RNA sequence: GGGGAACUUGAGUGCAGAAGAGGAGAGUGGAAUUCCACGUGUAGCGGUGAAAUGCGUAGAGAUGUGGAGGAACACCAGUGGCGAAGGCGACUCUCUGGUCUGUAACUGACGCUGAGGAGCGAAAGCGUGGGGAGCGAACAGGAUUAGAUACCCUGGUAGUCCACGCCGUAAACGAUGAGUGCUAAGUGUUAGGGGGUUUCCGCCCCUUAGUGCUGCAGCUAACGCAUUAAGCACUCCGCCUG
């Protein structure tokens, strides 16, 4: 019935971040692993890693919070749902919040975000937007 | 597996009070079903009034049975003149 | 100390979930960690509110509580500051000027009680005057010596005092304070776990603020 | 009471321990519509049996089409062997 | 607030014995409930259909 | 963080409210008023005020201007980035316009706006006309507005990477 | 997306248990009400704000026996339990549905939603044959009133009840569509399970599934909602545009 793991993975990861939890647990794949290393390379996270099980694995997320009690993660959006798909062409890709956001998008060379997706000329579908 | 209790009215010799609880577990045991005890209580004063009778007798037989002598035993024992008041209970 | 005075804790586990997530399992006081981390908390409290002190600012002292009033009362007065031990009346901070011009009164009624002359009706007017000064002074208190607002606070109960403790957060004085294990932290700079049924280390816990205090100037 | 549905589970065995699988599913499943069938016909009116019927002839049908996806031919030596359509 | 059943432990009522139904019913013939009783939940239903087909087999009285 | 009176700060008057009671003896009769404040750099506030009669009316909304004030950031006499204004049916959109344009803004908006002196800003109303949901609205958008250089420093990253 | 090979968490099957006014059919019991027969028994009963109409010397009401009959199941009973909803409380039996806990003994995504379609669906009503104790639209009389087709009193028909069809509607309400996951806590309560105490009496700590009340965060115009969201999100249906 759960229909999007990212849509899932992506409200609980801002659920924990609107209530401050330090801890957080997200059932594992692949998509959702490169998406939390792509998320540990642009350092909206202290550090994620992965630990194996006999269901599809299980992953955790250490969430940062700045300097003084602040919230690093200011909001997050899905957009590529199930039942209406969204594709961009590579030169449409969307400078979300004119640079300040981040969008990551599944592309023909593999999955980037929105700044190399850019330089490298790639393009697919914007898949979620970070504030 | 059903245990049964049933009343008949004290103004009866005992040479009859043999004979009717003879011919009931004659007719529970001839419905196909087996006697796995049987208990009596003999003088027990009433909660109430049924008819005219302060008073009644009482008894106790336990059959395992396939649910077909029950039934026949139940309305037996309405068409009888003899017993006033009886009921069967699955006992689990 | 740096030992358990008469921090035994909180009766009953009806609390706030706020800093108590996680800390080791071993009695109804599941809070126990308190013990280990409060030397370090009240050192820390006391080398900055001795620089603070040192700067020149003027701490005041509130508490309510049956068995605490008296005990920082007399705090105040050797430590050489100002206090609120009985009624907080509502808003002294943010209705300073008001009270200012309200304890304005006080002086010049002591001082006519004083030395001034008493009598124009020897009854009519002197008796409800004799009682107008300690009736005023009943529920004020420590409030004879202000002419300046207080830059700091310390609290023994903020659930009891909310008032007072959301008065300085409009008014953006650092609120210092203990914290019994109903409480809630995060509206306090810095807070210093401590259970409010300690009748008897109440004060010492204080004492440990008041001789930080007098040390600051000289 | 189970005696019939032990008979089938081990008459519909194909592995040495299998519960789970469809064909053994749909024959319980087969003996509980007409059980309930025969039930229903001398109580007509016993409506919250009759969704349970309703329940379990849907699950049955379902996963029907479940197994035609899967493998058309053992449906078939099952559909001819169990009579119905 | 004891309940009697789980003091000792004993199981199912076996509506026979009923000494014990005369103390759990009141004097003028209806049911104490568990305002003065005290007993567990699941009890008191098979106490009240206990005392019932006592009712029904007369070894209890309707009205007293 | 609280901005005090040290600076001059200019008063515009948006809107008198006339307010009523009902009372015993009949209707009476009151004014509200509320007043936005500033200065054209960068710190705005608002203030609103009840009395019998105008000037004291909108005096006591200027004290209360005086005491509450935010600070609204300002790279390049323009709003940085996107931001929808949220109060109780109040949605204010503010976007990053470029530069020449002016101010572009409805009543209200444009009393906050110039008094803020930025520059080249367009907005619209979508949510509900009261001006007070209007500025309240307003100044929770500008609230949430954010520099480069901290969100630089949140991302242990400079602000060239962020700005390309 | 299509095809091929995986896997077991989703969904399920087994095994071990538990609770239930779940349902259909049959039989049984008690308290009263009414009516009738008789014994005793005099002169009223009954009714309302006053009253009156009624019933009573042809013996009423009162009272005790003994019948007839139909109706609903006191106490239990609980913001308890069950059911998808309407709804389901006397007991006994036959048949039958469903829910929850453990278990991983088996399948390996079989799942969700659902236009049309199909089936259920309070009460009132309708059709045929029954049954008709009380109640009781219509209607009758007596009151009240300026008037009273009503509120009030005494009666009283259809119906209420049963069998079999039909109607397919209600404020059919949590005025909240269904499924899925996440997010502070406190306190009851139902039915289960586990650990230390003992495996007792009952204590504590967990534990699923409900079921109530509080209450953060968040949300709302406000009321308020808040792990049984009106929060955060996704899917599918239905619906609104003074």
């Amino acid at each position: 019935v759960m229909t999007d793991p990212i849509a899932d993975m992506l409200t609980r990861i801002r659920n924990a971040n609107m209530v401050r939890h330090e801890k957080l647990e997200i059932p594992a794949s692949k998509l959702k692993r490169e998406i939390a290393e792509i998320l540990k390379r642009e350092g909206f996270i202290r550090d994620v890693e992965f630990v194996e099980d006999s269901k599809q694995g299980i992953i955790r997320v250490f969430l940062k919070y700045g300097q003084n009690n602040e919230r690093v993660i200011t909001g997050l959006k899905r957009i590529s749902k199930p039942g209406l798909r969204v594709y961009a062409k590579s030169n449409e890709v969307p400078r979300v919040l004119n640079g300040l956001g981040i969008a990551i998008i599944s592309t023909s060379q593999g999955v980037l975000t929105d700044k190399e997706a850019r330089a490298k000329q790639a393009g697919g579908e914007v898949l979620a937007y970070v504030w | 597996k059903y245990e049964v209790m049933y009343i008949i009215r004290p103004n009866i010799d005992e040479e009859s009070k043999k004979a009717v609880i003879e011919r009931f577990n004659n007719v529970l045991t001839s419905n196909g079903a087996e006697i796995t005890g049987t208990k009596d209580w003999g003088k027990r004063r009433l909660a109430y009034e049924i008819n005219d009778f302060r008073d009644g007798f009482y008894q106790i037989v336990n059959v395992q049975s396939d649910a077909a002598a029950v039934q026949e035993f139940d309305r037996l024992a309405k068409i009888s003149d003899d017993i006033i008041r009886h009921i069967v209970v699955k006992e689990e | 100390l740096l030992e358990a005075g008469v921090h035994f804790g909180h009766q009953t586990r009806r609390w706030n979930p706020k800093m108590k997530r996680y800390i080791f399992t071993e009695r109804n006081g599941i809070y126990i960690i308190d013990l280990q981390k409060t030397v370090k908390k009240v050192e820390e409290a006391y080398n900055f509110t001795k620089n603070l002190a040192a700067e020149g600012g003027k701490i005041l002292f509130v508490g309510t509580k049956k068995q605490a009033q008296d005990s920082v009362k007399e705090e105040a007065q050797r430590s050489g500051m100002y206090y609120v031990n009985q009624r907080w009346l509502g808003g002294t901070l943010t209705n300073f000027e008001t009270i200012q011009k309200r304890i304005k009164r006080l002086k010049d009624i002591e001082k006519m009680q004083e030395n001034g002359t008493f009598d124009v009706l020897p009854k009519k007017e002197v008796v409800q005057l004799k009682k107008e000064l300690e009736r005023l002074e009943k529920f004020l208190g420590g409030i004879k010596d202000m002419k300046d607002l207080p830059d700091a606070l310390f609290i023994i109960d903020p659930r009891k005092e909310r008032i007072a403790v959301a008065e300085a957060r409009k008014l953006n004085i650092p609120i210092i304070g203990i914290v019994d294990t109903n409480c809630d932290p995060d509206e306090i700079d810095v807070v210093i776990p401590a259970n409010d049924d300690a009748i008897r280390a109440v004060k010492l816990l204080t004492s440990k603020m008041a001789d930080a205090i007098l040390e600051a100037k000289q | 009471t189970q005696e019939r549905k032990n008979q089938l589970i081990n008459e519909f065995k194909t592995h040495e321990s299998d519960t789970g699988s469809p064909e053994v599913q749909i024959a319980i499943l087969t003996d509980s519509i007409n059980n309930l069938n025969e039930h229903l016909r001398t109580h007509k009116k016993d409506h919250h049996s009759r969704r349970g019927l309703l329940k379990m002839v849907g699950k049955r049908r379902n996963l029907l089409t479940y197994l035609r996806n899967k493998d058309v031919t053992r449906y078939r030596e099952l559909i001819n062997k169990l009579g119905l359509r | 607030k004891v309940c009697y059943f789980t003091s000792n432990g004993i199981t199912h009522i076996d509506y026979k014995d009923v000494d014990l139904l005369k103390k759990f019913v009141s004097e003028r013939g209806k049911i104490l409930p568990r305002r003065v009783t005290g007993t567990n939940a699941k009890y008191q239903r098979k106490l009240t259909a206990a005392i019932k087909r006592a009712r029904q087999m007369a070894l209890l009285p309707y009205v007293s | 963080r609280i901005d005090p009176s040290k600076l001059e700060l200019e008063e515009r008057l948006v809107t008198v409210n006339r307010v009523a009671k009902v009372v015993k003896g009949g209707r009476r009769f009151r004014f509200a008023a509320l007043v936005v404040v500033g200065d054209k750099n960068g710190h705005v506030g608002f203030g609103t005020g009840k009395a019998q009669e105008v000037p004291e009316a909108i005096r006591k909304a200027v004290e209360d201007a005086k005491k509450n004030l935010i600070e609204v950031p300002m790279v390049g006499t323009t709003i940085p980035h996107e931001i929808i204004g949220r109060f109780g049916a109040g949605n204010i959109l503010l976007k990053p316009a470029s530069e020449g344009t002016g101010v572009i803004a409805g009543g209200p908006v444009r009393a906050v706006l110039e008094l803020a002196g930025v520059a080249d800003i367009l907005s619209k109303s979508l949510g509900s006309n009261t001006p007070i949901n209007m500025i309240r609205a307003t100044l929770q958008g500008l609230s949430e507005l954010k520099r480069a250089e901290d969100v630089a420093k949140l991302r242990g990253k400079s602000v060239e990477e962020l700005l390309g």
